[PDB]
This record gives structure tokens, C-alpha cells and sequence, in this order.
């Protein structure tokens, strides 16, 4: 009953949304840092024992 | 008429038609990944002085941790593995393990199993049949190497009809003497040491000039598709434990020197392309099956 | 479908107390049941694949009309999910449930003559997985119980070492057996590995194929019952409770 | 005396009877308008640089996203359209296309499965038989484009019989010289180049004068009912696709030149009438064949 | 004996080396594209009511307006594309067009100079030789049905030798009559009206009864990678308007009725392999052709 | 590819007169030419492609000793980037430039009673394109300027009309004709946007392609490995 309009026409620059192009991409970094991660406490430390 | 055909390519037995689909093939390949590792623990284990490396990967593949008192076998992993292996080799044979079981272990690692990603050559040389007159006395020996001896008793020269089969991509001819092959309707060419012949082309004919004997060698080769991580000088190790462990003792089967003789005889059948598939997955699992006994003998 | 999502014995028997007999007959004409063919393969090879159709598939295939093949094609029903063409079977019969003609004798059905060892030849027992093994032994001793041919069941068992292992362990008329039964019986479920699109070579192994990845997007759409989420939403009737009980039993 | 008839006519084999459902007949139209875009989104893929439109439009078609290494087939749809393809032609085909995969791909499309929207001209002539006298020669070649040389070597002219069968609708006949022809006991009229005729008026008597040769040109048109997607050219295209894959080596079967030669042979046989159905949905299928392969290329030379 | 061939299949003349590369292959793909939409303006144009849809579309395909005095040529690539037809056609043919003329009319438009991402049939039949013995007479006519009439006058039946070649793939061969055809050493079926036979699997042979003539019927079926733009409906006619308009009238060069007789011909030479792809983009550029030239006609 | 990159009768001519003719000649031996062969494209087809060695093919080819031999190998410099092997040329004609041996009396080398028919067969001028034949016409009116067989050079071109309508319009003795030409001789360049990395069937066309996409590279990284070599020497 009360649905509410999206506008979003400033959002897109002709087809390209800035923020949501900028979003996708911070998580190729994000990859980075769990690979660079992992590998270097995997050396650091080795075989784990409980 | 005398026909001589090779005797590793006599009636080949039925193979088994389970354990193909994809979780199935998953689970091969799963347990070739974990023998591979397990093998390399070893090493590891020798770097430092602890067996840390080792216990890790046992435990990976057995799904529970070594112990000093009892004979390390495998696990759940172990029994699978063998008792896939059997079914693969006759239809007789059970198919004894549960899908659930395999499921559950094709999730300890995150292979694919696609089996049509490389391809492997295969040396046997398939000889269907080579037809002889009367005089003449005509012996087939060995399949990697294939030495066929004629002699000529008669007073003229014979012809010898050589039919390699339809599956072989190249196979090469070498004489002790220089010999004539010409393939059927084509004029005999001079005397020559070697000849390269492509076995679809038709049948060969050889000319037998009377007197000494003449030995033919003949090396042949195959491409069959196969998976990436195929290894075959660790499958041929694994079919000779299998072989010698009893996987293979079941009634109404062929018994061959190798894995080579197996799949090619196999592909040689009247509907061969589908044994293939299977004997190709029989050779990952056989792969697997070498890794992990040599770690674990029992 | 359905039926191969039956994992344990009481949800497989509670389903054959449900289904009616007509869901085991296909009405499609089929082809004849064993014969050597030539199919095609392309994801593979550019040549034929050769193979050999089979009774256990799922796809109908010709039946003979005696009572031989009315029970072979209930058992291709529970191990396939495909039953046979077997033309004019009167109604009374086919409004039976699956259940009752297995184990009841009010339907007219004579089945004192049975041999086991021929039905599992025919159903092709070299062929068939672990599950699909035990589903038809399941069958086989809902038989034997109704007409007495207990002896004639373990005489068969004790022939076939591997068939005996893993021969599932009830009483056909006590309920308190299946309620015990700790055996898996699913051949299509949620794949723990990962499944893909890709087609399989064997007519058996791409059709099963067609049916767990069928049932994959059965579990995810809106025909499939989450009990977790709309338990109230049940009828009494079909919501999961420990006391429920086939009929008689 | 001598009878001579076509080739193509002779001994057409029966076709399937299965997969002519209403459920079947949904996959097969749903397949032949998914496979439309498939060769649409690659066009426009190869105008825009860009492999979006043609993986969107595979992944429709086949329900994956393909890998770069595996060779894209068409995946599940191609297989069950491939095998569907070869129950179609032959009894003897396998049939090994389970009923859950027809349901769930026909439901991919909401499009229907009429096979009688509208028809289309078919243009074989049937030479059901020409019966001639014991002094004269008569060889009947082609099928598209029927030419009939008789030769008159008795002392007389002779009379031979033409039967075009009964399913044509129109037979035009056009002779090297002007030559009489009549319908069976009707006066002969003066010598003509060209006849009209219709095929269910009667057996009709040609008059051979003895002398040199007479060729006659058979061209005929017979109308068929088909789906409003079908496409003629498309479907011969699809049928020498399938022939040169090898889809159609069954045991104890008839290789025909065209599709236009087997509608029209299983056209002039008994139960007819219900062949030609089967065979409707046979072409509409190769339509699909033939736009799936060519998007999808496997063979190279 | 006598021999009979195919009159499309003598002498076929070379064709040129030209405008091959991939920034040429380009270039027509861009003209196919382009003479595509001066089609489609036009019928716009017509529909609406008003030169707009036109005037754009001569503009970009032209690099000038219409005008009502001038006459509508096409420019510039109408000049290319019908030098570059006949550069395709002979090797003796000019090639004058540069290639910065043939860089600046690819950059019009982005589309990929692929021609093998799809196949298209050629329904031409070659019948390499056809070898008949003395008394018996043998005459092909056709080329899209090749119909073989032959006819023995000695006392005893003859054989006759067919030869389709090595490249189509399947050829079906229709009689007026019922006929025996095998493969050379193979025995003889019983007579019946059609057969199917790949020309790969060796000459066929023919038995020819004494008494009436009997008319063989040959229809054949190539497979050759076009692009995906290819249409044989348009390349057909654009083949016919080339040889109309006389850009094929080079000296010593052979003619034919129609575009699939030259593509097989090209096909059938010493090695035939290389002018396939070279016909092929005559092919395309017909098609571009034809649809310029019916939409500018002069 | 510094002399396919010049597109200007101006720069091929000035080019010329910097590059030695130990730059035209070759001292790989290569294999003989006018050979039927067949070569593996992998890209297209299975089967091997049929194709004819040629002395404009771009790879090095056994060439004679004699007169035709020499400036064979300068024109397939100047058309295909690579020249011949000639043996054991002699230092007294490889310090010498490329046009001196086109266009003077000094280098001792007698290029009269030179045909030019029997030469642009030999370099197989029916597959050489528009460029290349402009190329190959260049060094031919400079040969028979120099010599004064300006008449054989107008025979030639009369006999062969298509190489007549592309002849260059300049004269060589004349330096206005040379600055005021706007022939276009570039086979290779820097192109707009960019060339897909695919092979060619032919063994010209796919050399040809090699060129090209390699030029970018060279013209990038050319400099300073050029002036490493060149410092501290003196040059032919």
C-alpha cells in the first residue's frame, strides 16, 4: 500500500555505477591478504599438536 | 590356411559396470590426491626428526590417528579403495561398497573427476591375425615387442596377410632381412629394413621368398584418453600388487602381464570403447592403490 | 523420484503403503528390454558409444504380461524409478497399493510359483548398485513372507555370499523390526560432493544422473517439505511422529 | 507388361512411436526456440566484442557455465535432443531418453507444442507406378524433378498408364515435343507442351508415337501440416547434419536423399497419415539440430 | 578402357593470394555489416515516410550524403569490395587496393575476422573418374544431381568403377533400377534401390547387366567452416550479379553455374586445402555484394 | 622491421642509404626454395597444410653467388624483412650501403644484361601484394636508371599491365619527384586498437603477422639495446 519509489538515476554515470564497481573490487584485495595469510602461518608454525 | 592371432587378445572378460558415475570418479581421484600425499609425509617426516607430517596425513586419509600397538592399514579409505578395485576388474565381482560411504569420502578433497582431460600412449602391438599358406609355419611372440617368425618351405614365395586391427594409431616394421609389405591392390615396393604403416588403411601383404627365415618386429602405438594426474609407471606398479595381493582372483577372468596388455586387449572387443572408460578408471584407482600399500604394507 | 529418496525402511514402506499400483506401470510403449545398441555420446566421443539396454532404467521397456512381469516391473519401479509397459491390467489391481500386492492376498495375484534367482537375472543383479540391491531384497522377502516361501529365501540368500551380508534385517509383520532398521536405502539425495551438469556414458549412469539432479531441484523447490520450518503446517496425519504405524504389521 | 516406379518410394521404413506426446512435442519446440537465440546471441556477441550475450543464452540452453578448457556441447539438451532425434527415424532405435529429463526441459520455455498451426509445400513427385507395353522402354530418374524417357520401338503407338498416387495435390508434366494425354476412357485432345492434373482424377494414358524419344517433366506439390516455426531450409540442413554424424546408421533402414523425399515416402505408405506426424516432429527437431551445431562447432578437418 | 569425369571438376583455375590476412577478413566482415543495414534503412525509409533511416546509413557505409543530382555509387567501399572480388576470383588479377584503404574501412565497425566458428553444406557431387571396359558407355550430367547413364552392348556383364573422392563425406546413390554396388574386395549384395557410401573406404564397383540402360542418381553432402554471417541464399545470388557485372572476366580462368560447383572444385585440386579459406572469403564478400548492389543498384 | 616500418619513398630511400648490405645478406643456410611442403597449423586443421617455400617467405634461403643472387637478396630485404645466404660475399661489398649498390658505378659490381622478367619470377611476384610490388619496382627503376636501361624497364612494365597501373611515379635522378611522392610503403606499423595473437595458413601471411605484432615491442625497447652495442665501435 505504501510501496515507496527508488529513484537510483544519480547513482548510474550513462551505465557505470561507481560504488558498486568500487565494491566488487576491494574483494580481489581481500583475496590477496587470505592467501598471503594462510600461506605465511602455515610456514611460521607447521603441523599443528593438541 | 593357417591363422596365428596374439594371446593376449583372446577373449577378453566383461568388466565391471559400477563405481563410473561422478561421485564415484571423484572418490578415485580423491584417493589417488591422499596417497600422493601420504607418500610425501615420509619425506617431510625425514626434514625434521618428529612424525607430526605423517600423522597428519594418515589421519586425513583414514579419518582416525595412528596408534603404536595395531599394524597401520588405511582405515574406512583402505577398504573402499580395494574393494572398488575388485569390481572394476569382472562384473562377477560385488559391488560390496555403499554410495553414502563413497560420497562421504569424495568430500575430503575438492578434485574434479574428469577422466577425458590427457591422454597416454600404450605400447602394445595388437596383431588380430596373420593368415599363412600351407608351407609355411608362421609364430606370433610377445605383445610389447612383437616378433613374428615365418619360414618358407615351399618351392615358391607366399603371401602373408597381416591385419593389425582398427584401433592401433601407428605401427612400425622392422626385418631382420629386408622384406616387401604392400597394402592390398598395390604394387610391391623394393626390399627395404623398416616400414610405417597406418593400420586403418587396410591389410598388409608380405612376401616370403623361400629359404632362411625372416623376423618381423613390430612396435605399436596407442593414445587413450585419460585423467591429468595419470601416472604410468605407478599404475603398472600398482596392477602387479594387485595381481600378486589377489584382487584380481575371481572365476571366468583373463589374467595379463600388464596394464598395457589389459586396456588394449579390452579396446580390441566387439563393443571395446565402453571397457575403456572403466579400465581407465581401474588404472587411476590401481595408481592410488600403489601409493598407499607402499606407505602401509600389511 | 520420490521413491529413490527413501532412505530409511520405514519411509520406503510407508511410501508403498501410499503409492497405488498404476505408478509402477508406465503406459508407454518402450523398446524391447535387452538388446545390443548404438547410442550417442558427444560430450566424449564423436563415435557411437555401444551399449546394452537394460530392464533397470528409467525409461519404460516392453513387459510380459504374466505375474512375473508385474512383480519385475514393482521392483524396477523401486530400484529405477521407471516401471514397464504391461497392457490391460484390470482396475481392481492398479488402485492396489504397491504394499498390498507384495504382501496381501486378497488381490488375485498367484505368485507361490516365484524363483528368485530368475527375477534377479532378468532385473539384472550384476548391474546394480549396493542400494538398488538392497531395495529388491526388501521386495524379495515381502514375497516370501506372504506366501510362505520363507526356506526358498534363505536357500536363495545362502547362494549368493555377498547378497547374504548385506540382505536388510526385518519381520514383514512386526513393526517394531523397522523402526530398529539403522540401513541407508537412498540412491538419489543432496550430494555431498559436487555434482555437475555433464552427462554420463552408460544409459543406467547418465538416467540416474537426470534423476539426482532432478532431485536437487526438488529439494529447492516450493513442492518440497521442510519439516524444520512448517512442522505446524502438516496435517496430522503425515507429520513425523514415533508412534506411527503401517497398517496391520 | 514393364513396371517402373520411383526409387525413393520404395520401401519406406517405419519410424518411431515414441517421444509424440504432448510433453514431447514441448521439448522439441523448446529446444528448436532456445537454440534460435543460441545463434543469435553469438551474432551479437561477435557485433559487440563481448562474450556475454552468448554465455548468458548457453547457460539457458545447457543450465551450466562453461569452463574454458571443456569443449561446449550443449550439455544435457543436446544429449536428450541428439537421442530423441534417432528414435524419431527407425523402430529399431533404442528410445533411452528418460521421461523426467523431457519434463524438465520442455519446462525452461512457456511455448507450445502444435504440430498442425500451419503447412508447407513439399516438392517430390510421387511416381507410384508407369506401366507400359512389352515393345517400349521406360527409365523414370530424379525425385525433385521427375524426367520419364520412354522410347516407342513397336511398329504402333502405344498406350502407357501414369500413376501419380493419391496425396499430391498438383502435377505439372511438360514434355521435349508436344505429346497426347488423357485421363482413362476420355477422348485425346490435340498435342500439348504443358498438362495440369490433378492425381486423384485417374490413372492417365500417354501416347508414345514411334520414332524418336519422349522425356517427359514431372514437377508436383503436395502440402503438409507443420508448426509455424518451421523452417524448409533449415531442416534439410539439420537432415544432412544428422546424416553425416551419423545419427541415422540404424540396421535395416532407408537412406533417403532429403527430407522432402521422406515426408513424402512415409506419405505414400499404409497408416501414413500417422507417419507423416512422427515425421513433422522429426524435422522440427533437426531444425534444432541444425542451429545447436552450428553455434556449437565440434568437428574440425 | 574409358574414362568419365565430372565437367565442374576440370582444370580448376588458381585462385588469388590476396587480401587474406586478418586485417582484410575484417574488412569484410565490416561490409557484410554495414550493407546489411543500408537493407534495412531502406525498408525503414519506405515504411516511415521519411529519408532520415537512409541518409545515416548511406553515410556511414559512403563517408558522404545523398544528393538527389549525384548518383548513389556507394563510395569508396563499394570501389574495395568489388576490386577485392576480383582479386579473389584469379591470381592474375590486379590486387590494387592498398591497405591503409583496407585498415581505415575495418575500423567502421568492431566485428571479429573469424571464419571458422561455424559449417556450412555443399550439396555439389564429384565424381573424380568413373572407369567402364570396352562395349559399355558411361555419361555424367549435373552437378548438384549427377546422374551416371550407362549402358553394355557385349554378351556378359560388366564392372564399373566409381570414384568419389577423399572429401565429401557422405554420398547416397540412387538407380532407376534395382543394382549391385560393393566395395573392391568385398562380395556383391543382393540389388536394391539405394545406397549410402562414404567416399573415404576405397573405389566401388558396379554391376552392369546386359539390356536396358541403367540411370544412377548421385547426391553428396560436404561439410566447410564458413563463418557464423555466412548465408548460401545471398552468397548464390551475389555470385550470379559478379559474373553478370563482369568481375570475373579474367583470362584463363574456368566458369561455374554456380558458387558451391566452385567452392568443390577449388576443393578437389592438388591441394585443395588452401583455396577452401580463400573461397570461403569470396563467399562472404558476395554476400556483402549483393546486398549493397540491391540496395544501390547502377 | 625498421625497413617494413618506413612508409615514405623519403625514408625507404634515406634507410637505405644508413643500412649496410651486411643487413640485406644472411648467414643462415636455411633450406633450398620453390618446395612443395607441408606444415602444421594446429590452429585449424588436424590434417598438415600444403604450402610453397619462397624467397619472399621472410626466412633465409641458399642463395647463388652471382650477380641476380645479390640483388634477389636486397629486394627480399626490402619486401620481407630477411634476406639470402650468399657466401662469402667479401668485405669490400658488405661495408657498403644498400643504395650504392643499387644506384652507383663505385661498388665493382656490374649489374647490366639483368633481367628483370626472370627476376620477379624467381621472387615470385604474383603473391607479393600492393606494397611489396611498389617495393620491388623501386629497386628495379633505381637498377635500370643507373645502368641506362631505362627502355627495359619500360618494356617490362608494358608487358605486365597490372604491375604498370601501381609503378612509382618518381624518377631517379630527379629530387623533386622523390619529395613530392605520396606512395604509402608501410607493411608493418603501429595499428589503432590492437591484432589478436592467431596464426595464418601461409608461411607469408603468418610471418608477415609476426612482424607486426612484434613491432610495438621493438619500437619500444630498441633504443637503449641498440646504443649498448653501438658505443665504443666504429661503424661499416
Amino acid at each position: 500500500f505504501a510501496l515507496a519509489q527508488i529513484n537510483a538515476d544519480d547513482e548510474f554515470i550513462g551505465a557505470i555505477d561507481k560504488e558498486s564497481a568500487e565494491y566488487l573490487d576491494e574483494y580481489a584485495t581481500l583475496a590477496r591478504d587470505i592467501s598471503n595469510s594462510l600461506t605465511l602461518v602455515k610456514a611460521a608454525f607447521g603441523p599443528l599438536e593438541r | 590356411a593357417n591363422r596365428a592371432t596374439s594371446a593376449f587378445l583372446d577373449n577378453p572378460h566383461p568388466v565391471g559396470v559400477n563405481y563410473v558415475d561422478e561421485g564415484s570418479r571423484q572418490f578415485v581421484a580423491v584417493a589417488e590426491l591422499l596417497a600422493s600425499k601420504l607418500i610425501d609425509s615420509s619425506r617431510e617426516s625425514d626434514e625434521s626428526n618428529s612424525d607430526v607430517p605423517f600423522v597428519q596425513a594418515y589421519s586425513k586419509f583414514a579419518d582416525d590417528n595412528p596408534r603404536h600397538l595395531r599394524v597401520k592399514t588405511g582405515g574406512k579409505m583402505a577398504n573402499a579403495l580395494t574393494n572398488v578395485i575388485r569390481s572394476y576388474y569382472s562384473i562377477n565381482a560385488p559391488a560390496i561398497v555403499p554410495q553414502v560411504e563413497i560420497d562421504r569420502l569424495a568430500s575430503k578433497a575438492t578434485v574434479s573427476g574428469d577422466m577425458y582431460n590427457s591422454y597416454a600412449i600404450f605400447n602394445s602391438v595388437p596383431i588380430v591375425e596373420v593368415l599363412s599358406p600351407a608351407r609355411t609355419t608362421v609364430s606370433i611372440v610377445g605383445s610389447d615387442r612383437a616378433d613374428v617368425t615365418m619360414l618358407n618351405t615351399g618351392a615358391g614365395a607366399a603371401n602373408i596377410t597381416f591385419n593389425f586391427g582398427q584401433i592401433a594409431e601407428t605401427v612400425i616394421l622392422k626385418g631382420s632381412v629386408p622384406f616387401q609389405l604392400a597394402r592390398l591392390n598395390q604394387p610391391m615396393p623394393a626390399a627395404r629394413f623398416t616400414y610405417k604403416l597406418r593400420p586403418l588403411d587396410g591389410p598388409f601383404i608380405v612376401v616370403l621368398p623361400v629359404g632362411n627365415p625372416l623376423v618381423i618386429s613390430a612396435t605399436a602405438a596407442t593414445r587413450i584418453q585419460v585423467p591429468l594426474a595419470f601416472n604410468k609407471a605407478l599404475v603398472e606398479s600398482g596392477f602387479q600388487t594387485a595381481m600378486n595381493d589377489g584382487l584380481f582372483d575371481i572365476q571366468n577372468v583373463n589374467y595379463y602381464s600388464s596394464f598395457d596388455e589389459f586396456i588394449i586387449s579390452q579396446y580390441h572387443a566387439q563393443d571395446g570403447i565402453n571397457r575403456v572408460s572403466t579400465c581407465v578408471i581401474l588404472g587411476l584407482a590401481l595408481q592410488a592403490y600403489d601409493q598407499m600399500r607402499r606407505a602401509l604394507p600389511v | 523420484m520420490d521413491v529413490l529418496s527413501k532412505g530409511s525402511l520405514k519411509e520406503l514402506l510407508a511410501h508403498l503403503e501410499k503409492t497405488p499400483l498404476e505408478e509402477a506401470i508406465s503406459y508407454r510403449i518402450g523398446t524391447v528390454p535387452y538388446q545390443n545398441v548404438l547410442i550417442s555420446r558427444n560430450e566424449y566421443y564423436n563415435q557411437l558409444y555401444p551399449d546394452t539396454t537394460s530392464l533397470i532404467d528409467g525409461v519404460s521397456r516392453e513387459g510380459q504380461r504374466n505375474v512375473n512381469g508385474l512383480i519385475m516391473s514393482i521392483i524396477s519401479y523401486v530400484v529405477s524409478g521407471s516401471g514397464h509397459y504391461i497392457p490391460n491390467i484390470g482396475f481392481m489391481l492398479l488402485r492396489r497399493s504397491i504394499l498390498d500386492i507384495l504382501t496381501k492376498h486378497d488381490t488375485g495375484l498367484v505368485t507361490n510359483n516365484l524363483n528368485y534367482g530368475i527375477i534377479a537375472r532378468n532385473l539384472t543383479v550384476s548391474k546394480m548398485n549396493c542400494e538398488q540391491r538392497k531395495r529388491m531384497l526388501i521386495c524379495f522377502k515381502l514375497l516370501a513372507y506372504k506366501d510362505g516361501n520363507q526356506n526358498d529365501y534363505e536357500i536363495y540368500l545362502n547362494q549368493n555370499i555377498p547378497l547374504k551380508q548385506i540382505a536388510p534385517n526385518f519381520i514383514p509383520g512386526d513393526m517394531r523390526t523397522v523402526i530398529h532398521n539403522q540401513d541407508q536405502l537412498a540412491i538419489v539425495g543432496i550430494p555431498a560432493y559436487r555434482l555437475t551438469q555433464s552427462t554420463e556414458l552408460s544409459i543406467r549412469d547418465d538416467n540416474a544422473k537426470s534423476y539426482k539432479l532432478g532431485y536437487v531441484d526438488w529439494y529447492n523447490s516450493n513442492s518440497f517439505l521442510r519439516e524444520r520450518s512448517e512442522f505446524n503446517l502438516i496435517r496430522l496425519k503425515d507429520r513425523d511422529t514415533k508412534y506411527g504405524k503401517l497398517n496391520g504389521w
